[PDB]
């Protein structure tokens, strides 16, 4: 019984670490005075002005380019 | 390196029920203290470190004269 608990806790910890890494990679800091532009490569550069604001950029799609 | 951490975590003695909840509460308190410490920002006077509102950009109306103003972390 103990070994199963060990393995399950390890799997949960690994999943939590992966999720935390993804969440951290999904955020950006475009300092103010720099209004950001979403660097979305799905459907492009957002006429919807996503300026300053750490909007949740999905990884592999939206890299924060900092526009001053 | 991961297996070493595996063995180190495993080797923690299987103590009675109390210390498990004690460790959980200690971790809670540690995280809370870290958050409280981080909610304040690098602050030099001669620098009106204003609130950068996450939404709408800079706070054009929130003009921080000399004064506490806690930055919401990641915000």
């Amino acid at each position: 019984m103990a070994a199963k608990v060990f393995e399950s806790i390890g799997k949960f910890g690994l999943a939590l670490a992966v999720a935390g890494g993804v969440v951290n990679s999904a955020l950006y800091n475009v300092d103010a005075g720099h209004r950001a532009v979403i660097f979305d490569r799905f459907r492009g550069v957002q006429d919807i002005v996503v300026g300053e604001g750490t909007h949740f950029l999905i990884p592999w799609v939206q890299k924060p380019i900092i526009f001053d | 390196m991961a297996q070493n951490l595996k063995d180190l975590a495993g080797r923690l003695p299987a103590g009675p029920r109390g210390m498990g909840t004690a460790l959980k509460l200690l971790l809670g308190a540690g995280a809370v203290a870290y958050g409280v410490r981080e909610s304040v920002f690098t602050v030099e006077g001669g620098h009106r470190a204003i609130f950068f509102n996450r939404i709408g950009g800079v706070q054009q109306d929130t003009i921080l004269a000399e004064g506490l103003h806690f930055r919401i972390p990641w915000f």
